[PDB]
């Protein structure tokens, strides 16, 4: 098939879809389906049951959210090929899913039942040409456009970094944590609970995450800062009201660094970074140090480039080179990547036929990748 | 070495008394009755002005330690039980005012939930408090409260007032008795707080599980035909001496159901120990499971216990927590006081614990030193 | 007579008993735990750290940290915990009572050595000690003085010729993989399975899966044929929450990391190769004999059916007249425990100790002179 | 830079390197 390829970056937060000849992803919005906050039986209530996209964002107050990815696996997967169908909808992409081959994106280290049951959905429910599974850091080098590097995709569910030396993987290397940006908004709500402000609902997840956005900063020195009086910037809510965030500003995101604060037995995004480097061989180590690659939302935090340096560089050997290559652009390189990938004619060759699929059966699927 | 002090600040009620009693020897609403005012207002109260909130828990403290505790604050220490995740402005509010005011030689900011632990003997559990504002779920393992696996849910005494008096305000029926023998609903455009407490503890009571979900079912009633259950009797409760009104059978049954309703967002008093135990680490489920303690005003409605042990095993069937909770046996504990004050008998019994309540209590000079109080937040 | 006390240290697993005894007294792991939460109040009956069972128990809360990664102590005041539950919580002993004899992996920092000799004499003040080769002690309880003892435990793997008792140190060859790289490739191919394990605490439930379920399969590609063809390998686990999940091929693949090293990334010859190798470097005229007399021990030579294994690779490696005889007796996971109390119980041996006198004539590095 | 420009999350004013400074 010479369509176009449809590249889809599977975020456990916010998903990412578009054409593979864009320059960026034209489509993107949030991954999660939001239903009516009561049971209605009644009519005038919201209809259709099923809120995805930028109508959930229209009503979301009257919502109930419910996302279908957890820590980069999908847990209920009728949620999940909801919200692909909805991706091939006349909102996004105004398209035929049988007509355009795709190129999916799944965390490393998943599980294989994972990846199985989304491509039998792509395979079955969609009668796509043909599909293709890549991990996010591997199309992260793809996009930044060099050979060499070491990721490290802190998205939505999952942090994990991996080591790339002129193309060749590590996969023993690999370094995979829990601990991203949803957990991060459980500790920020935590913590405004602390402040005195109460966001039960699970709608309130959304602008408690949004205050995370906004007003959230990492500390190179938190003993100082905490000291130090805070400001009390101000926020706005979506009904009008203002909040004080208060010290909260600087607490939640450090638990990415130092996450046994809360007691959660966890590595912190600068040791995965490190022990990902440290485990390859050593004469790669020093340009391993000298080529890293920021992905991920969780890396737009103000000032966390500041203290990911500061940490690797008490991490590292003394008198190396570190290079944080932190671009503009990283909450979209995963998707920049994937559609570079399947520009190339080489992409061709890599994803697996349908025919191929209904024949070779499930186990092609995990074979072709590698 | 003198008795210490144990108070226990909440929005409904505040307890206070003596370390090493058998209860507390008071409890009281806790509020103020300023001058000129009718209403007397509340003295826990957060997002306000600390200074409005240290002149009112100054009178309050004063109150309670020259009024119900009849001893000098300067001489004896103080076992303050804060609920974990107290706002943190009111919590040093609170210690300024017995440092530089009362001088007490120092406080204990105990959690609720390990006290609560403590009355028991054990060292592992599911601690429920079922709090006037909000409801919340901790559990301890090993005298160590995991704040990571912490829930909370706004369905305490305040909500429950709310659904009442909005319950009443629709089906009201009060004879004035001025002329008015007949029904004149809405006489009144709201009914205070205490009138609300007081038919909310009296008449209301917690239905069983089957009678439970069929209102819950009814109050829908798709396509149903008398599907309810029979209601309990009215009941003509007397407010202001002339006026009757008659509180309906339904009212007292169907009100306490928000508790217990999910309404399409798996959030309920039950869901919220099967939601905070699924988040446990694996080793730590079966002994949480096993030992379950409920505290709080609201738990001690009739009915309540058995409802909620019931919803429980009901709702680990479900598909959510068949896999992770399914085969595991739920056990409430009985502490020896009752759940309004097993928190507070939790610190009684820290408190007679001479040796150590030095020690980790925190000391009028170390804070007149620094002015910074501990807390579980980074230093 | 006054026993000496004998402590084997493993890497994983410390056991500990007196000298003339038929099994060790106390056996448990050797991890130190630790309270996770800092915040919070803490409850009454608490203590700053756990070690051994008790940590093992209260694992939940806990985080676990290994004094001995790789059969080199990492942590010495973890290590030094450690002995002190040996010693007076555990054997309820006085250590300055009796003599201690002490284990190490060969091949090991010479620091090490002299860090236990220190340790022993400084801290616990004992009135001698010996520290011995494991794979020697091993040797002992067979009840042979010819042969060659591939050990095999939590941290490290190594091979040790011996001959007529005269042991060969430049045959010896010693390899990082053994137990708990194990455990890690089992974690990582259950994440993959989909039972997703992190913490530290669930090491501890793969590790009790790894004891119960694994096992060494004969051939590794007909087994893996017989797993994708049909679910007679299948079997179920119960996880201390009560959550039942099944085990497939992932039986028979962990252990097979110890003949295949690939699976773990490292470029190292498997145990069989390692065997072979070391014979080789011995003299020709021994090596049968040595053929006659493989020995296993440890404890990471437990799983079912290795011993099959380790005779049909080290037969296909070896020539085809001489005899291959793989030892694996059914006590061998204490076997290095077993001959040490036998090394602890000659009375030639009361020669070799190295007493309080020597050390504080010469100092720690007399452990480099008089041990080995 | 103006292909970006329309992405809501594009993080500007902010540097693309955090590098420690080079030694000769
Ligand atoms: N004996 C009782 N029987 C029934 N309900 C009661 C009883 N005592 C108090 N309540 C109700 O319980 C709620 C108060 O609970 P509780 O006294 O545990 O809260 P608190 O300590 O004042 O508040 P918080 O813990 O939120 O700070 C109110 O609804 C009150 O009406
Ligand atoms: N400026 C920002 N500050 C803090 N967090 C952000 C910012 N922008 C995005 N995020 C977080 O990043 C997450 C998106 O991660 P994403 O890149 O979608 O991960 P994935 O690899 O799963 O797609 C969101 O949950 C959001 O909370
Ligand atoms: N029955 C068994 N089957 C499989 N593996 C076992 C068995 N018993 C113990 N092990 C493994 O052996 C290891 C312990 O080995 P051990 O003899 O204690 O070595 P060391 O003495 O160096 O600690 C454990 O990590 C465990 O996984
Ligand atoms: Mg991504
Ligand atoms: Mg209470
Ligand atoms: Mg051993």
């Amino acid at each position: 098939i010479a369509n176009q390829p449809v590249v889809i970056d599977n975020g456990s937060g916010v998903i990412k879809a578009g054409f593979a000849g864009d320059q960026i992803p034209k489509y993107c919005f949030p991954n999660y389906v939001g239903r009516p906050k009561h049971v209605r039986v009644m009519a005038g209530a919201l209809e259709g049951d099923i809120f995805i996209g930028p109508k959930a964002e229209e009503h979301r107050g009257l919502l109930s959210i419910r996302y279908p990815m957890e820590h980069g696996i999908v847990k209920d997967w009728n949620d999940m090929e909801r919200i692909w169908q909805y991706v091939y909808s006349k909102d996004q992409l105004q398209t035929f899913s049988e007509e355009h081959p795709v190129l999916l994106t799944e965390a490393p280290l998943n599980p294989r039942k994972n990846r199985e049951r989304a491509a039998e959905v792509f395979f079955e429910t969609f009668n796509v040409p043909a599909l293709f599974i890549s991990m996010q850091a591997v199309l992260s080098l793809y996009a930044t456009g060099r050979t060499t590097g070491v990721v490290l995709d802190s998205g939505d569910g999952v942090t994990h970094a991996v080591p790339i030396y002129e193309g060749f993987a590590m996969p023993h290397s690999i370094m995979r944590i829990d601990i991203a940006g949803r957990d991060v908004s459980r500790f920020l709500r935590l913590y405004l609970r602390k402040e005195g402000y109460d966001f039960h609902s699970s709608s309130e997840f959304e602008i408690v995450k949004a205050i995370k956005e906004r007003a959230c900063y990492l500390s190179i020195n938190p003993q100082k800062d905490e000291t130090l009086e805070t400001e009390k910037a101000q926020y706005y809510l979506p009904d009008g009201s203002t909040i004080e965030i208060g010290p909260s500003r600087f607490r939640a995101p450090e638990l990415l660094f130092r996450p046994d604060l809360i007691g959660e037995e966890s590595e912190g995004i600068h040791e995965v970074l490190v022990f990902a480097i440290q485990k390859s061989d050593m004469d790669l180590r020093r340009t391993l140090f000298s080529n890293i690659v920021l992905s991920g939302g969780s890396t737009l935090f103000k000032g966390f480039g500041d203290r990911l340096l500061s940490e690797v560089k008490k991490l590292a050997p003394k008198d190396v080179k570190i290079r944080i290559s932190a671009p503009q652009e990283r909450l979209y390189s995963t998707w920049i990547g994937g559609s570079i990938l399947a520009s190339l004619d080489t992409f061709k060759k890599m994803w697996v036929s349908k025919k191929e699929y209904e024949e070779d059966g499930a186990r092609s699927i995990h074979r072709k990748t590698f | 070495e003198k008795t210490a002090v144990v108070i226990d600040l909440g929005e409904a009620f505040t307890k206070c008394g003596f370390a090493g009693e058998t209860g507390p020897r008071c409890i009281i609403p806790s509020v103020i009755k300023k001058a000129g005012m009718p209403k007397p207002i509340k003295v826990v109260q957060y997002n306000i002005n600390t200074e409005e909130l240290y002149s009112y828990l100054k009178e309050f403290i004063h109150i309670l330690y020259f009024r119900h505790l009849l001893v000098n604050p300067r001489d004896r220490r103080v076992v303050v039980i804060e609920s974990v995740l107290c706002p943190s402005h009111f919590r040093e509010t609170l210690t300024r005012v017995l440092f530089k005011y009362f001088e007490v030689p120092s406080v204990l900011l105990a959690p609720s939930h390990l006290m609560a632990l403590l009355t028991l003997g054990i060292n592992s559990a599911m601690v429920l408090d079922c709090g006037y504002r909000e409801s919340l779920v901790l559990p301890i393992y090993e005298g160590i409260p995991v704040l990571n696996c912490w829930g909370a849910l706004p369905l305490g005494g305040k909500a429950l007032h709310k659904e009442l008096e909005t319950q009443l305000l629709e089906q009201c029926t009060v004879d004035t008795g001025a002329a008015k023998e007949q029904s004149l609903p809405s006489v009144m455009g709201s009914i205070p707080e205490g009138v609300l407490e007081d038919i909310k503890v009296r008449t209301c009571f917690v239905s069983d599980l089957t009678r439970g979900l069929k209102i819950q079912a009814a109050k829908f009633n798709i396509d149903g035909n008398t599907e309810r259950p029979s209601p309990p009797p009215n009941v003509d409760y007397p407010l202001d001496g002339e006026k009757i009104l008659h509180v309906l059978g339904s009212i007292r049954d169907s009100v306490v159901e928000i508790l217990f309703e999910q309404d399409n967002e798996e959030k309920s008093v039950a869901t919220l120990i099967l939601d905070s135990l699924m988040q446990c680490p694996i080793d730590t489920r079966k002994q949480l499971a096993e030992n379950l303690v409920i505290i709080g005003g609201t738990s001690m409605l009739p009915g309540f216990l058995h409802r909620l042990l019931a919803e429980i095993r009901y709702l680990v069937e479900k598909p959510k927590y068949k896999k992770t909770l399914g085969t595991k046996t739920f056990r409430i504990h009985t502490p020896p006081a009752k759940a309004n004050c097993v928190a507070w008998l939790g610190g009684a019994i820290f408190g007679a614990l001479q040796d150590i309540l030095g020690s980790r209590s925190v000391s009028k000079e170390y804070y007149n030193q620094t002015g910074r109080i501990p807390d579980w937040c980074s230093l | 007579d006054i026993a000496a006390l004998v402590v084997d240290n493993g890497s994983g697993m410390c056991k500990a008993g007196f000298a003339g005894d038929d099994a060790p007294r106390a056996v448990f792991p050797s991890i130190v735990g630790r309270p996770r939460h800092q915040g919070v109040m803490v409850g009454m009956g608490q203590k700053d750290s756990y070690v051994g069972d008790e940590a093992q128990s209260k694992r939940g809360i806990l985080t676990l940290k290994y004094p001995i990664e790789h059969g080199i102590v990492t942590n010495w005041d973890d290590m030094e915990k450690i002995w002190h539950h040996t010693f007076y919580n555990e054997l309820r002993v006085a250590p300055e009572e009796h003599p201690v004899l002490l284990t190490e992996a060969p091949l090991n920092p010479k620091a090490n050595r002299e860090k236990m000799t220190q340790i022993m004499f400084e801290t616990f003040n004992t009135p001698a000690m010996y520290v011995a080769i494991q794979a020697v002690l091993s040797l002992y309880a067979s009840g042979r003085t010819t042969g060659i003892v591939m050990d095999s435990g939590d941290g490290v793997t190594h091979t040790v010729p011996i001959y007529e008792g005269y042991a060969l140190p430049h045959a010896i060859l010693r390899l990082d993989l053994a137990g708990r790289d194990l455990t890690d490739y089992l974690m990582k191919i259950l994440t993959e399975r989909g039972y997703s394990f992190t913490t530290t605490a669930e090491r501890e439930i793969v590790r009790d899966i790894k004891e119960k379920l694994c096992y060494v399969a004969l051939d590794f590609e007909q087994e893996m044929a017989t797993a994708a063809s049909s679910s007679s390998l299948e079997k179920s686990y119960e996880l201390p929450d009560g959550q039942v999940i099944t085990i497939g091929n992932e039986r028979f693949r962990c252990p097979e990391a110890l003949f295949q090293p690939s699976f773990l990334g490292m470029e190292s010859c498997g145990i069989h190769e390692t065997t072979f190798n070391s014979i080789m470097k011995c003299d020709v005229d021994i090596r049968k004999d040595l053929y006659a007399n493989t020995v296993l021990s440890g404890g990471t030579t437990m799983y079912p059916g290795i011993a099959d294994r380790m005779q049909k690779e080290i037969t296909a490696l070896a020539p085809s007249t001489m005899k291959i005889k793989i030892i694996a007796p059914p006590e061998r996971k204490y076997s290095v425990w077993i001959g040490g109390s036998i090394l602890a119980s000659l009375s030639t041996f009361q020669q070799m100790w190295i007493s309080k006198q020597e050390y504080d004539e010469s100092g720690p590095s007399i452990v480099h002179r008089k041990c080995f | 830079d103006p292909k970006y420009a329309d992405l809501p999350g594009i993080a500007r004013n902010e540097p693309d390197v955090y590098e420690t400074s080079d030694l000769p």
